[PDB]
RNA sequence: CCUGGUCCACCCGUGACGCUGAGGCGCGAAAGCGUGGGGAGCAAACCGGAUUAGAUACCCGGGUAGUCCACGCCCUAAACGAUGCGCGCUAGGUCUCUGGGUCUCCUGGGGGCCGAAGCUAACGCGUUAAGCGCGCCGCCUGGGGAGUACGGCCGCAAGGC
RNA sequence: UAGCGCCGGCCAACUCCGUGCCAGCAGCCGCGGUAAUACGGAGGGCGCGAGCGUUACCCGGAUUCACUGGGCGUAAAGGGCGUGUAGGCGGCCUGGGGCGUCCCAUGUGAAAGACCACGGCUCAACCGUGGGGGAGCGUGGGAUACGCUCAGGCUAGACG
């Protein structure tokens, strides 16, 4: 029951003696929409098997989506590595506001109305984990005052 | 800074051609910064002679 | 020699949660104090006390961290995970009542001076002033 | 268990080698020479026991390590003597997150163990079941105290804490518990379960060693004698 | 003007039913039931993963397709919806069904929405008063849709009366049968409304 | 002999007298320039010998400015830690310089080394930050064209800005 | 009356023939060398429709002049180093003033446009009535935490 929805896909390569070796790899998003996500990021030398692992990685890389009214909390900036991801949550009648990654993840996140905004680097891979780390530290109301 | 482990080998280079009874005193590399610890590298070696012997 | 006594402590303090120090000590004022007055009782510390060193007065600051932690890395989660000042010696920045923000949608808060005193993002709504927006806590 | 005998020789460690996280468990040092304060083991010791206990009347496994000399082999005796599993060589990498594939080993050894007493053999090439004995006698050396456990510990046992850091860290990793002895040679924080006290003098580690043992398998049911040394 | 063209051939590349032609499409013809696979020779050939852009497009497509209307008029029926307060699915959506020629099928008065505009856009239709010929009208509620005293006894009308004949229509919906009148009452739910098409990837394609 | 900076200790005095700094001013390696000395060694240019397909080079024998001093210019550089300055706050380990002390150590100021946290695109940095903050100044905004041209200013020129 | 653009990737829509670095396409990466989904025609498909495309200019994507929101060890970026003028910045405590700054009141901020609602052209474009704004500045009233100024004291900066 696993929605799994694909990202990127890439052929990378080493060079050995008279000839080339390539490894394929790709980046793979799984969620319910009940706000359970996780991603990973598979690689291996023939193409499938790859987005096999990527699942497999995914499956059991994962995190808490506090879904307020189907949106997000709080907004929050979060940089890794060079790339910056920004989430403001959004009112219902917004939609999903995103790139190709950023959005796919929140597809299988099951957000519903988001405002995002991609700086720094966009390369993908690094877009990933940004947002992902992202979600990983929104925080409920609930949360808060108990700290305090 | 990955190139320390030049200067740690003629260091040694010169650590290990200190002691030897007789070294030479003369037997660098051409660079400044590496010959820094093989002349320096080659001093404890003769100093280490004196201490104990 | 410091240009930004206020910022100075704020940096203070995020240094330690950093590492998660018991209390740390910042050279006193009674503007400092009216400032942590905020901080504690809103409960991003335990709080302050007015301590001694040589002579010279400081304040004490006891810091509220949090649980422990299971996998790698138990280290705990911060109560001020972010600080940091807004209307600097460089730049001073003010907003009349209406100009007046809402850190991390209500879940944070916005320290500022007013005529009524040392206030809150919230208390300034209650109290319909505004100030100098002196800083962001969450 | 045994109060203030702990200071028999149970006490503090080494000389500025100390990770300074450490420092709350130190009392001063003498001799040039930093030193554990003990008050401190009794009241986290006291902690500490508490959660084996429980585990124990739990009825569940619990993974025994050190590999330095010095508490070398007194792991092998109360290990055993626990009835638990135990590691007394190299520590092998993956012991706990490549599982799965570590136990293709340990279900290789029984294999031989079979081939032990068997009509299968003899009918070899004889050094084919030298071989096979070499790979015994290396399984053997490996895992003779790795088969006791077939699923994931629900805490581990550790003397050097900093020295199996590989092991404390799958470990550490897989939410399992970590319980060990740390001193000025090693940090809080890094672990769950800590005996504050040597971890090199065969001694200090003797004691924490069966004592700890001995209130394992008490809580397990059943009270022996004190073990061997 | 409106599309005019090869209808049931939509109804294919959707590669889901359309019901544009009305009563046949009802029969075992729509060609969905009997060529399900999308119009030109490539129909016939292993499809191909879609990308995020076409996915979304196809979904506004299949949902303008339906109403018949032009990519102009359907942009400015979005945007005031966004600009409109409320969930813009929703008012869009609402606003997308208060069209007149539409609101006509919807009263039932013909098969299709094609046939329902030519039946407004012919006077054949009135409302409250007197006669509107403009298919783009916005129905606003508690407001009662007649047909014509003078087009009252009408050949295609009757029998087209003649399906309506006992059967429900729409929560936001009542009709006098063949008392000709009825009445656009309730602002419709997106809940009532159901169509084979996701709000979501209109929203999203018109972000670009 | 004349003279600058800087460290320590005493807690004695002054009471915020502070930080930074567009322009300005001074300094500024070597080479180079003016005047007058000086000239052993070395050595652009230059002359030979070799090597070479050639060898206006590398190697060899020569050799003049220059290299030195005074005075006056010049104002550049891989003028580099390629890291502006000031203050505060954030593990320690190590050896070294130099002060002070109840002298194993403790402690103030320099110099390196491995490194917590943290930073970083990576390399790496890390109480001598490239950390975390504040003040101020200076500079960046694709490569080549080009640090060229024009103008201005400076210089005896070279040439600089 | 039906037309115009596209169908290599970005970017939605594929095959046959012709052509063979030619004729040609082109916004960028690039395409054409005999099997070209990238040229020319066809067949087919995608897009929009009395329009469809192109050129030119403006904003956007440009977070690529970075107040919001960038940087300078090696990517472009720290002045060769000082001294210091203007300027920018200003440690603890108490008070007088209230300039900044903060609230209230009142004036002005024309109309049209814009926004919300309601209506009048059969709807719509278009037009009407009504509503509420808005920094900004003038005036009266107040508040004193922070910056400012005046006044008095302090020793943690700094100097001696
Ligand atoms: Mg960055
Ligand atoms: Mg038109
Ligand atoms: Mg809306
Ligand atoms: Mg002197
Ligand atoms: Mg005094
Ligand atoms: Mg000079
Ligand atoms: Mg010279
Ligand atoms: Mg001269
Ligand atoms: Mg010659
Ligand atoms: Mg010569
Ligand atoms: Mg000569
Ligand atoms: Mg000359
Ligand atoms: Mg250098
Ligand atoms: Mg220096
Ligand atoms: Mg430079
Ligand atoms: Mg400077
Ligand atoms: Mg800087
Ligand atoms: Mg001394
Ligand atoms: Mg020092
Ligand atoms: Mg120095
Ligand atoms: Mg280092
Ligand atoms: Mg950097
Ligand atoms: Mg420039
Ligand atoms: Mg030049
Ligand atoms: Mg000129
Ligand atoms: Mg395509
Ligand atoms: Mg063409
Ligand atoms: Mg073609
Ligand atoms: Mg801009
Ligand atoms: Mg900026
Ligand atoms: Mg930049
Ligand atoms: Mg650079
Ligand atoms: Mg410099
Ligand atoms: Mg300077
Ligand atoms: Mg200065
Ligand atoms: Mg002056
Ligand atoms: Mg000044
Ligand atoms: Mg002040
Ligand atoms: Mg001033
Ligand atoms: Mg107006
Ligand atoms: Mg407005
Ligand atoms: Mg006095
Ligand atoms: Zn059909």
């Amino acid at each position: 029951d696993f929605e799994e929805k694909m990202i990127l896909i890439r052929r990378t390569a080493r060079m050995q003696a008279g000839g080339r070796r390539f490894r394929f790899g790709a980046l793979v998003v799984v969620g319910d929409r009940q706000g359970r996500v996780g991603l990973g990021f598979g690689k291996a030398p023939e193409v499938p098997l790859a987005v096999q692992k990527a699942g497999y990685y995914a499956r059991r890389n994962m995190v808490e989506v506090p879904l307020q009214n189907g949106t997000i909390p709080h907004e929050i900036e979060v940089e890794f590595g060079a790339s910056k991801i920004v989430l403001k949550p959004a009112a219902p009648g917004t939609g999903v506001i995103a790139g190709a990654v950023p959005r796919a993840i929140l597809e299988l996140a099951g957000v519903t109305d988001i405002l995002t905004k991609e700086l720094g680097s966009r390369n993908p891979i690094n877009i990933a984990y940004a947002t992902m780390e992202a979600l990983r530290q929104l925080r409920t109301k609930a949360d808060v005052e108990r700290l305090r | 800074r990955q190139k320390r482990d030049r200067l740690e080998r003629a260091h040694q280079r010169g650590y290990q051609a200190g002691i030897a009874g007789r070294s030479k005193e003369m037997c660098p590399y051409q660079t400044l910064n590496q010959r820094s610890q093989w002349l320096g590298g080659w001093r404890e070696a003769m100093a280490d002679r004196v201490v104990m012997a | 020699m410091l240009t930004d006594p206020i910022a100075d402590m704020l940096t203070r303090i995020r240094n330690a949660t950093r590492v998660y120090k018991e209390s740390t000590d910042v050279p006193a004022s009674r503007f400092k104090e009216e400032i942590l007055r905020i901080l504690a009782r809103e409960g991003f510390i335990k709080g302050y006390e007015r301590v001694d060193v040589d002579g010279k007065p400081y304040l004490r600051v006891y810091l509220k961290y949090g649980p422990r932690r299971q996998g790698p890395d138990p280290r705990p989660e911060q109560v001020i995970h972010h600080i940091r000042r807004i209307s600097k010696p460089g730049r001073r920045v003010y907003v009349g009542v209406k100009e007046i923000p809402r850190v991390r949608r209500g879940l944070g808060i916005a320290i500022l001076s007013t005529s009524k005193g040392v206030l809150t993002d919230r208390e300034a709504r209650k109290l319909g002033v505004g100030g100098e927006l002196i800083c962001e806590v969450w | 268990v045994k109060e203030l005998l702990e200071a028999g020789v149970h006490f503090g460690h080494e000389r500025k080698r100390w990770n300074p996280k450490f420092a709350r468990y130190i009392y001063a040092e003498r001799n040039g020479i930093h030193i554990i304060d003990l008050q401190k083991t009794m009241e986290e010791l006291e902690r500490t026991f508490r959660f084996i206990e429980d585990l124990a009347m739990r009825g569940g496994t619990i993974l025994f390590v050190g590999t330095k000399k010095q508490a070398q082999d007194i792991v092998r005796m109360e290990a055993e003597r626990a009835g638990m599993p135990y590691v007394n060589q190299r520590w092998l990498g993956g012991m706990l997150t490549n599982f799965k594939t570590i136990s293709q080993r340990v279900h290789r050894l029984e294999e031989l163990e079979a081939l032990f007493a068997s009509p299968e053999i003899e009918e070899r090439p004889k050094k084919e079941q030298v071989r096979l004995k070499h790979e015994l006698e290396r399984l053997q050396k490996y895992l003779s105290g790795f088969r006791l456990l077939k699923r994931l510990p629900d805490a581990i046992f550790v003397v050097d804490p900093t020295k199996e850091a590989i092991a404390v860290r799958e470990a550490r990793k897989l939410f399992i518990p970590v319980i060990a002895l740390a001193d000025t040679d090693s940090d809080p924080d890094l672990v769950d379960y800590i005996i504050p006290g040597n971890d090199d003098a065969i001694r200090s580690i003797q004691l924490i060693l069966s004592r700890a043992v001995d209130l394992i398998i008490q809580a397990r049911g059943g009270v022996v004698e004190p073990s061997p040394s | 003007g409106r599309y005019i063209g090869p209808v049931c051939r939509l109804c294919r590349r959707e590669g889901v039913k359309l019901y544009l032609k009305g009563e046949r499409c009802y029969s075992p013809k729509c060609a969905m039931e009997r060529r399900p696979y999308p119009p030109g020779q490539h129909g016939q050939k292993r499809a191909r993963r879609p990308s995020d852009y076409a996915v979304r497009l196809r979904e506004k497509q299949k949902l303008r397709r339906i109403y018949g209307i032009s990519e102009r008029q359907f942009r400015n029926l979005f945007e005031e919806a966004s600009k409109k307060k409320g969930v813009t699915g929703s008012v869009f959506l609402g606003l997308l069904e208060s069209r007149l020629d539409n609101v006509v099928y919807r009263l039932g008065f013909a098969v299709s929405r094609r046939q329902a505009r030519q039946l407004v856009r012919h006077g054949h239709i009135t409302v409250n008063g007197r006669r509107v010929d403009l298919p783009s009208y916005r129905v606003r509620p508690g407001d009662e849709i007649a047909v014509a005293e003078k087009s009252r006894n009408l050949e295609l009308i009757r029998q087209n009366l003649e399906a309506m004949k006992g059967r429900k229509v729409g929560p936001w919906l009542s009709l006098d049968v063949e008392g000709m009148k009825g009445k656009f009452l309730r602002l419709p739910d997106r809940e009532d409304l159901a169509l084979p098409v996701n709000e979501q990837l209109v929203i999203e394609f018109y972000s670009r």
